[PDB]
């Protein structure tokens, strides 16, 4: 059967028994930087198994009135194991990712989720002009919620769901690497993202490589059951990570 | 130093044109608007395992 | 050869349609699963009887090279030959592509771009209205100066900075063909970035967005020595034309109207227009 | 500095706390006042982009009987420059031993996210800091001066290059010369 | 060949970086002695572990040919078509490169130079203000005359000397492209000298400095026959562009501002700007 | 000349212009663990340049009345760069060390120091019986001082110098890997220590692999000079370090 | 009488251009801005005895 998948990174394993295929970025698998594309001269460090492993990114509740959530990477892993330490101590970084989203429900539930990775998901403020701090869209592994109505608070991002916070039609996000979680058929989604940027390496604190979004297109529904909510969990594993430019910590 | 290549078809169908470069910088050349290769698999078929159209998808 | 080398390209043409007959089998091309992120590759031949058709249509005009290979206005401004305000006798524009909506939207369909540039300048002049207009003035001449970042900037129409020894410049006389030039790929990175989801300072503070990566320089314009007894106003228009283009990571076209030249800020907009009901099909 | 020539010499003293800073500076060869007017900064100021590694050479001009050790470190860009030697030693550094050879070379490697950097450096293209600290301290015998000086030399390596000519902002005139 | 000969140049590229591992030996590449006048040739590979890097950067734009191969203004002056003062209706400039600061400093980075020259003239005209400006005047024409040293010099706009039989000249009509020409290496010595530490007389007396070696001639300009009822002022700008350049004996760039066109005189200037203390590293 | 030495580890370099030879442990150079001697099964992590680099261990003053000092490893590096982080996050560790001691003085000073690395330097308490906490002999990179007179405080180790705190003659420490710093001749000392233990790997927090001791056999002396003390500095660089058994941090 | 030579690289990388001289004086030719040879030893290593980087300088 092709509905079973198993993934082994480092000292951690993921098993799914009811799942769809695996989506691989833009057809490219993660890989190390070549000698003819590098620019930095000093030797890189490659922790390997110490950093390339699955980390569980806390959990959220799917209610009948949920609208959606987003996470920004690699900020979401900024304080997670030795990956966070290497991020703190190094000037430059580079790594691909494997994203696994778990959501399971009985055969009597219904609903559909869109899982999509958006590279360079620049967002606009709630009030045209003005400005917002780096806390309205990234504060660690905590998830940020979209809003059904137009946002009004000037201190946070425009969370109107139907625009995806980017001024574009929410229905066109299918162009990015994506997958669907339809409760009739599957309970997980797997995406492999290569490193995408305009430069060989970049500082992992200053720049958000990509944004993960989970959006319920068909809202959850059920009847006459004791289960009131459907938890959603996100797991991420860096791949082929390497760092450069050791200095004092913090960033 | 002269390139000879075919020109796009037109109504009523020596379908050849001549080109010479005069400047020392490649940025000065004219647009290369005659390449027509394309491959949509990167966006239409990004899955890992190959899927056969005639077979059922999930199992 | 030596004198004549022969190149060889090729027409591509879209896929033909193959003849299909009645079928009755266990294969189900029509049934699929979108949950995999896979777009179905079925063709009409797989769901109905079809005749053999030989297509000669080609996708020549849809290439990114042709799509982006059109000159588009990016900036216009006015400057006067003589006036009391010093700042109003010359222009000073920080180069960017976000000023004009149409070309901005054309560009922002991709995340990263790499191309050479062809710049064309269109300059026109007109006499300002007044109570006395009778004068005789010879043909005017204009100077366009490009100052890479960090260079000296002129503060007045007759400053010393206009004596460019290393900054490129063009002197153009009215009545001739518009000025033009070519520019190579002048980015420090491996590609231009239309979007930048990041900050300037390492502690996530300061400027945010693509404003951080715009360091292309300035353009200055003036009348060389024309100073008429009566004011004359000139307008300059700048046109950009990408060449040898390459693009990566397409993204959906924008839906909301633009409101700032250096920000993504917007106002929420409906997905689309409405109709009477889900069955209405008439006009 | 009431005397201009005093700018070129870095003071050093016999008795100092166990860990102490000799000097600190920003690595902006075309913009920093330290490197602005050197033989390298003047060349850079005619261009807009630069890349490659750099050499800093330090020479001890004390007495022949004086001795000491110094730690010279390069700290890549970050949110905070080093405040103590403990911080400085985490980056690229060399321990310099003063002896018959009067000079030591700190080679600043090219560590950057982009192939090129702007001469008019901004926060996006920061390059880091360079600092020098006492490693052991300066010791002298009887009958020698209690203070000494060091000098620094700056030059480019064989992989250095520049790009995008421009006019230098250091020279200007208000009227035609006569 | 005969019709087509093929030349062959080559990209150079900067040196690559070689992989280096841990070391423990008696060799000390880092330790040297500047007293020898020798600049150390160490590379990062000699003091830390490095990866293999293949550089494709080239030093093409740093060559002296490209550095000095930009047109720069060297002189501008004004002359009127009609006026009471005879001396104000034409220009007379003794050729030299010390008038304009930027190109002067670019040149004085070398002691001796040898190159061909490309000269371009930009001419513009404007009507002078007055109580009555209504007139009709056809297009103007200008003459540029070059007089090698010792030749006759015109004393008025309609002198006989303007009938050049051997002095080269250019006649230019307004509205066309700027005039241009090429000049070979016209020095009596084997190279131009920017600096001359010596005297004119054999007993160390007379003129001192580079003023002694400036014998390049003069340039004269006039309106051919234009003489309008109302005054009109024209301005000429001269641009120089070295070609086929060779340079010897580099010298440090100047620090002090220029004050004389034919002397090195200066006012003492501080070495550089100051900061709070030797440890200050913040903005 | 053989009086010049240069050592390059990671992104750090040490240069000495007046020095003696280099002492290599028991004739063995540090190396990685072989496949036929390992016992742990999971893949090790080898940070390489991120951890194998020179760290400067604070500084001390040599006075006319100094008696000696000691440091315990790897506790001395427990909070130093990424070496400390890898120590915290892993159950097992293994690494050799390069120890460099700097001490320079003019030609008119005199004195002699013994630099020795003592494996398994178990120490006895000041009062027979009783017990002491793990603060009387190791509190980070701070140096602990020997005493000329017999120790009396029951809360600390017996610091009598002439017994070296181990119940043995101080003059016999020459049996261990050692070197001398004699101010007439040299100003540094270099020792390379391989990993020595009875098991392939061990926890780096629970067990002190070896102890570094610096002892003035000939006390410092000088006359008519403005230099009142001679600083001593210690630099250490782990070699061929590898770790195993990732878990929650702290230890 | 026509020279054919390569032109500098550019984005997207017939990289050939043709040149003909029209005037009888060599001073009329265009700039030769494609020579890239260089040798810094005249200014960086003006010493008489060769110095080996790995060896100590003075003795
Ligand atoms: C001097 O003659 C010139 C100078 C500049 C230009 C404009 N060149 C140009 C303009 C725009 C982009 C696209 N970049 C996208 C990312 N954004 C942050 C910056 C602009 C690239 C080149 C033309 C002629
Ligand atoms: C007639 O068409 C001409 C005539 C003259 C020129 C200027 N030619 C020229 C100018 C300057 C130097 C450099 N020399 C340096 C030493 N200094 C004492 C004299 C100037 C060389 C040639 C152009 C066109
Ligand atoms: C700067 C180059 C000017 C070229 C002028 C047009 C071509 C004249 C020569 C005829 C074509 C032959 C070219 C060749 O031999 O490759
Ligand atoms: C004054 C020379 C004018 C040359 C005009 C352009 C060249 C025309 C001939 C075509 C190129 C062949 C030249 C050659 O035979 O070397």
């Amino acid at each position: 059967s092709d509905r079973v998948r198993s993934i082994t990174l480092g000292n951690s394993t993921i098993t799914t028994q009811e799942c769809a295929n695996v989506v691989v970025g833009y057809g490219r698998w993660p890989t190390y930087l070549r000698d003819d594309e590098a620019t930095a001269e000093d030797q890189p460090t490659q922790p390997d198994v110490a950093t390339c492993r699955f980390y569980t990114l806390d959990s959220i509740k799917w209610e009948k009135g949920s609208v959606g959530w987003w996470w920004k990477f690699p900020e979401a892993l900024s304080d997670m194991g030795l990956f966070g330490q290497n991020m703190q101590y190094h000037y430059l970084g580079r790594a691909g990712y494997t994203i696994h989203v778990q959501c399971n429900a009985s055969k009597f539930h219904q609903g559909c989720l869109l899982v999509v990775c958006v590279p360079e998901a620049e967002m606009g403020g709630a009030v045209v002009g003005q400005a917002f701090s780096a806390t309205a869209m990234a504060n660690g592994d905590k998830a940020y919620e979209f809003t059904s109505a137009t946002q009004s608070d000037q201190t946070k991002v425009q969370t109107a769901i139907h625009n995806a916070g980017m001024g574009v039609g929410v229905g066109n996000l299918t162009i990015y690497p994506h997958q669907w979680i339809n409760l009739r058929t599957n309970n997980s989604a797997t995406i492999v993202m290569p490193y995408i940027n305009s430069v060989p390496m970049d500082n992992m604190f200053r720049h958000y490589n990509f944004t993960l979004m989970v959006i319920p297109f068909v809202k959850l529904d059920y009847a006459d059951t004791a289960s009131t909510y459907v938890p959603i969990t996100v797991t991420v594993a860096p791949m082929c990570a390497e760092y450069n430019g050791l200095r004092l910590a913090q960033a | 130093g002269a390139q000879v290549s075919t020109q796009k078809t037109g109504a009523h169908e020596i379908i050849h044109y001549t080109n010479i470069n005069y400047y020392k910088d490649a940025a000065s050349n004219s647009a290369n608007r005659q390449d027509f290769t394309q491959d949509p698999s990167k966006f239409t078929e990004p899955v890992k395992d190959v899927m056969i159209k005639s077979l059922p998808a999930l199992n | 050869g030596d004198v004549e080398e022969a190149i060889e390209r090729a027409v591509v043409h879209v896929a033909d349609t193959m003849r299909s007959g009645p079928s009755n089998s266990a294969s189900v091309p029509a049934l699929t699963a979108v949950e995999t992120g896979h777009t179905s590759q079925v063709t009409p031949s797989d769901t109905m009887q079809t005749r053999h058709v030989k297509n000669y249509h080609s996708r020549s005009e849809s290439t990114v090279e042709n799509f982006l290979g059109r000159s588009a206005c990016v900036y216009m401004e006015e400057y006067k030959t003589t006036d009391n305000d010093v700042n109003k006798k010359f222009v000073a524009w920080p180069i960017n592509t976000k000023q004009m909506v149409q070309m901005r939207r054309k560009l922002e369909m991709f995340t990263y771009l790499r191309f050479d540039m062809e710049v064309t300048f269109v300059i026109t002049s007109r006499q300002d209205p007044g109570t006395t207009l009778a004068q005789d003035m010879p043909v005017l001449t204009h100077q366009i100066m490009y100052v890479p970042p960090g260079g000296p900037i002129p503060a007045k129409v007759d400053d010393y900075a206009w004596q460019t020894s290393t900054n490129p410049s063009i002197f153009w006389t009215e009545g001739n063909a518009p000025a033009r030039m070519s520019i190579p790929f002048i980015s420090i990175g491996n590609a231009y970035s239309n979007f930048y989801d990041g900050w300037s300072n390492f502690d996530q503070r300061g400027s945010y967005g693509y404003n951080t990566l715009n360091n292309l320089g300035h353009i200055y314009v003036r009348h060389v020595s024309g100073s008429s007894p009566h004011p004359i106003t000139s307008t300059i228009r700048v046109y950009f034309k990408p060449k040898h283009t390459r693009a990566w990571v397409p993204r959906p076209p924008r839906l909301c109207q633009y409101k700032k030249a250096f920000s993504v800020d917007f106002t929420p907009t409906p997905i689309t227009d409405t109709r009477k009901d889900i069955n209405t099909v008439t006009t | 500095t009431t005397d201009q020539m005093e700018m070129f010499r870095i003071p050093v003293t016999i008795n100092a706390p166990l860990q102490q800073q000799v000097f600190g500076l920003r690595l902006q060869p075309g913009l920093d006042s330290v490197f602005k007017h050197t033989l390298l900064g003047e060349i850079l100021n005619y261009y807009a982009h630069w890349s490659g590694s750099m050499k800093l050479t330090f020479v001890f001009c004390g007495s022949a009987m004086a001795t000491g050790k110094f730690l010279i470190a390069y700290s890549p860009p970050g949110a905070n420059p080093p405040k103590t030697r403990k911080d400085a030693m985490l980056g690229t550094h060399i321990i310099w031993d003063i002896g018959l050879q009067s000079s030591c070379v700190l080679c600043v490697p090219w560590i950057s996210q982009t192939h090129y950097r702007l001469v008019q450096q901004d926060e996006y293209t920061s390059a880091g800091y360079v600092t020098c600290w006492y490693q052991t301290g300066m010791i002298v015998p009887p009958g020698t001066p209690n203070s000494s000086s060091i000098m620094c030399f700056a030059s480019a390596c064989n992989d250095f290059s520049v790009r995008m000519l421009r006019d230098t902002p250091f020279i200007s005139q208000d009227n035609k010369l006569q």
